[PDB]
């Protein structure tokens, strides 16, 4: 749920004016630096294991979907002019 | 320690009691193995501590004995069961079976 | 007949009983039917790969020197402080990892001794086993823990 | 001779000494021993140690254990005669703790041959201690120990050695986490002149290659991230000042925090690691 | 439990035979794997034991010195080798497993030696 | 292991020598190490031993007082010193080191020394 | 203690066998060691435990007797042989060498 719930979080700044800068920059750096930690929360007990878990493709794709809505907006300003 | 089963062979009718006696030299326990092997292929197992079974031997087939004498029963004796009967003692180090029957 | 002149006649102090020589000796093997009764599960730790329970390991045998012909009782309920001077089945657990018996108050074992040499040896024992688990599916997986009653200083034989 | 047998040969009759040990006054006791490793794990490097459950076995002729009596050519015994017989005092130079097992019974096996050779097995907990370079952590390959040692007995009294083929044995299934035992184990000898003397000793020893799958997850992945975001702030626009700066003041503390967080997992050791000189050229 | 020794074997009188026996259906370091041998004219004959994981053999005391037992982990594969072959070898030499106890519940197919 | 002496010596009686045994593969305060004597006309002679980390010491009766035991860990070293030399003292010391025993397996050169 | 070796000079011949003597004063144990030491080197040890060999001596040195005699025994000799034999009792605090025996 947390996981599930900054996902989401970083999704509201494809609404925010694009001339906002400072908004939608600091919004999807949040979230992807959250998301950052969150992983790192799930190996509170978790032993060094080598393999890959089943939460860890969970918690590394919805990393991977929250940083790249920060590049996409990277290109937006990019694609702007 | 030796095996010595007294009689090499033994033939008679379907439905017949049998007494495949294996005589050893030492008391060495209630440790007893009787084989059947059918011409051309591995040894099978029957009876072992010379009272249970081996998983997948059906019925008619029965030990008994202690000490030094002990006994292969079958009652009924199928056309099945004429081969080699092989008593084994597995309570010393060097194994070694009977004479067959 | 004077009960502490039975269990003196029965084992003890006289009648000649060996608790070091094995019943049936060099004879057949002494099987030995037990079953346990798991108290709680708990403590089921990821990081160590382990858990602890406690039990009561339930274990008979026949022991042919210990049958009796003078109280007429099917099986005869005795006390644990005489289970230190009987045979006993020296099994471990191959993934012990920690345990212990339990002294609170008093001896934890349990000794009654059937009319024909039947001996029910019950214990309460912490352990915590060693269950190496696959977490390829973690949050999902379905673990599968044990426990290995094996025998140390007996052979097969 | 069922049970006058236990009394006359080592207790109670015929004047067994086990204090005396074998072949007094004569040439050293050679004890020929053995290990089997059930469990090998809970290899910290906090600590530097690890815990290894073994059964110590080891044989060594006594001559005045020989009987005539059975025609059998060894000889099981219980347990409980294992406390009135000669036995080497062999101890563990790392050992950093260990206890026996009593679960249910003593976990001991005594076996007297027909001539007087006397094996013994025993199961032992023993947290050894691996005292481990982390030079290049994240990917290193260490070397724990196993030391075998004599303590009352100089060598010419008790000499140890190890089976001259397989000495060390694995269980089959011993697979730890985060690491691999490979199958070849050093059998060497690690004499000790102390100042008391001369004194036995022969260790093991066991090379352990450090899973990298791991680190590779918690460790670089994040790291390599963070680095990759602050790359992007080159394709914002240079006019959007607190937007652009926006990115770096969290990302210079976002690969702080990461660089710390590799030191839980380790000890607090001097030199730099293999895995500091990543993060701190990320954290440049 | 399965094991699958060679197929037949055909050697000259003085030289040396390497039998091998095939573990498909658990790890060969596991159970002691025992050699016997069957002769015409007899009955079977132990020969030893090795325990394919710790190197630990028990030889007979007739075929000391005859059969060779080794084993490879990377294989699941026990070795017997016979050297100094007779006219006293021709027979059939298997590699039961016999697991709670001495006796012998599993079985090889048989391997043939003609010297 | 190998154990490594100092030169030849010539002294004057009266005077005293160091002998010095460079421990040339172990550390010194490892293993105990010995001193021999060889006069020729006779055999060898066990002078004493030195543990060269604990400064413990034992010489023979015969030797004390004319032995004088040292060691130094900053090189890996342990010295002899002849003190109060005689024509009696002419003679091949070595500085042996029995690892697994009473026994001398690792030897030096030998120092001669001619009074 | 006090190691005696009753033959200072023993003849002998290439290739052939011979016994030599070290007849301890006390009974210390099996333990006595044999050198060789070729003119102008070290001593080596060949046979610590009066039984066992050291790594590198060839397999024609024997060792054995027990208690107070004790012997080394050659079987085909090279042309590196012959030279001086010490027998030392390590059973003790003073190791005594015996009086050497050219071969
Ligand atoms: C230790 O000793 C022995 C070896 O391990 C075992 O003792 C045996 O235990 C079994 C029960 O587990 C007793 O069962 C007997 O079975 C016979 C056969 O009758 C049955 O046969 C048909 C099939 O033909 C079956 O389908 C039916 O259910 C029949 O009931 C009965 O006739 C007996 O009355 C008895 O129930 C054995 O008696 C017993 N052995 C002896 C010598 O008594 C066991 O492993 C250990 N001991 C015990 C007591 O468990
Ligand atoms: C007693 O303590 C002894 C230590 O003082 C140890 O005995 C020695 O152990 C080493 C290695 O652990 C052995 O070295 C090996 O021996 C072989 C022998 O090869 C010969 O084998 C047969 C034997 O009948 C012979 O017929 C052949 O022709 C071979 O020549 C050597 O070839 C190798 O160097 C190998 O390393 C020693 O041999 C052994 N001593 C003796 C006298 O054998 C050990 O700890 C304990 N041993 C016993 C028997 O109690
Ligand atoms: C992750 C979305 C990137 C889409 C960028 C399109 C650029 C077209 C010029
Ligand atoms: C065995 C897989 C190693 C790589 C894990 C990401």
């Amino acid at each position: 749920i947390p996981s599930l719930l900054i996902v989401i979080l970083s999704w509201i700044s494809f609404w925010i004016n694009m001339d906002a800068a400072p908004a939608r920059v600091g919004l999807g750096i949040t979230t992807v630096l959250t998301m950052t930690t969150q992983s790192s929360g799930s190996r509170a007990s978790l032993p060094k294991v080598s393999y890959v878990k089943a939460i860890d493709i969970w918690m590394a794709v919805c990393l991977l979907f929250v940083f790249s809505a920060l590049l996409e907006y990277a290109a937006v300003n990019f694609v702007s002019r | 320690i030796v095996m010595t089963q007294s009689h090499k062979f033994m033939s008679t009718s379907v439905g017949d009691r049998v007494s495949i006696t294996c005589k050893a030299s030492q008391d060495v326990s209630t440790a007893v193995a009787w084989y059947q092997q059918k011409p051309g292929q591995s040894p099978k197992l029957l009876i072992y501590w010379a009272s249970t079974r081996h998983t997948g031997v059906p019925g008619r087939f029965t030990g008994s004995g202690s000490g030094t004498d002990y006994t292969l029963t079958i009652s009924s004796v199928q056309a099945e069961d004429l081969s080699l009967y092989y008593c084994q003692q597995h309570y010393s180090t060097p194994r070694t079976f009977g004479g067959g029957t | 007949m004077s009960p502490s002149d039975f269990l003196d006649k029965l084992m003890g102090r006289t009648s000649g009983y060996d608790a070091r020589i094995r019943p049936n000796f060099k004879g057949p093997p002494v099987n030995v039917s037990c079953n346990i009764f798991i108290n709680s599960f708990g403590s089921i730790a990821e990081t160590t790969m382990d858990y602890r329970v406690n039990i009561f390991l339930r274990q008979q045998w026949n022991d042919p020197r210990l049958a009796y012909n003078e109280y007429p009782d099917d099986s005869l309920d005795l006390d644990p402080s005489m289970l230190d001077s009987i045979w006993k089945p020296d099994l471990f657990f191959a993934n012990e990892k920690g345990a212990h018996f339990h002294e609170i108050t008093t001896d934890n074992k349990l000794l009654r001794i059937s009319r024909n040499g039947n001996v029910l040896y019950s214990i309460r024992i912490t352990l915590t086993l060693a269950c190496p688990m696959d977490l390829k599916n973690f949050p999902m997986d379905v673990q599968t823990c044990i426990m290995q009653l094996e025998s140390f200083g007996y052979t097969m034989n | 001779s069922p049970s006058d047998f236990l009394d006359k040969l080592m207790g109670r009759t015929s004047g067994y000494d086990a204090r005396i040990r074998p072949n007094f006054k004569g040439p050293p006791v050679n004890v020929s021993c053995n290990i089997f490793i059930n469990s090998f794990g809970s290899i910290a490097e906090t600590t530097m140690d690890y815990r290894v459950n073994i059964f110590l076995r080891q044989q060594w002729n006594d001559p005045r254990l020989a009987y005539n009596e059975y025609p059998d050519d060894s000889l099981d015994l219980d347990p409980s005669m294992l406390d009135s017989i000669w036995k080497p005092d062999l101890f563990f130079a790392n050992e950093k703790g260990a206890h026996f097992h009593e679960i249910t019974t003593d976990n001991k096996l005594l076996r007297i041959s027909r001539n007087g050779n006397v094996l013994y097995s025993i199961r032992i907990t023993l947290t050894l201690a691996c005292p481990m370079d982390l030079k290049n952590f994240p990917m290193d390959v260490q070397t724990c120990i196993m030391q075998l040692e004599s303590f009352g007995y100089t060598m010419n009294d008790l000499i140890f050695e190890w089976q001259e083929q397989g000495a060390v044995q694995v269980a089959d299934g011993l697979t730890l986490p985060q690491f691999i035992l490979k199958e070849e184990k050093d059998l060497r000898y690690c004499t000790k002149h102390y100042n008391t003397g001369k004194f036995t000793c022969i260790e093991a020893r066991f090379h352990l290659e450090r899973q990298m799958g791991y680190y590779l997850i918690q460790m670089y992945i994040p790291s390599l991230l963070i680095v990759i975001l602050s790359w992007i702030s080159f394709w914002i626009n240079m006019d959007a000042a607190p937007a652009r700066v926006g990115l770096g003041i969290t990302t210079v503390l976002t690969m702080t925090t990461q660089s710390s967080g590799s030191r839980a997992s380790l000890p607090k050791v001097s030199y730099v690691k293999a895995i500091d000189i990543w993060m701190a050229v990320c954290l440049l | 439990v399965q094991l699958q020794q060679s197929g037949a074997e055909l050697m000259k009188p003085g030289a040396a035979v390497k039998i091998s026996c095939k573990a498909t259906g658990h790890t060969i370091s596991r159970y002691w794997i025992d050699w016997l041998k069957q002769r015409p004219g007899h009955g079977l004959e132990w020969i030893g034991e090795i325990l394919p994981g710790s190197g630990s053999t028990n030889y007979n005391e007739k075929f000391k010195g005859k059969a060779t037992f080794t084993a490879e982990k990377s294989s699941n594969t026990a070795y017997m080798q016979l050297s100094s072959l007779t006219s006293e070898d021709s027979a059939v030499y298997y590699c039961a497993m016999g697991v709670r106890g001495n006796y012998f519940d599993y079985w090889g197919q048989g391997t043939t030696l003609t010297v």
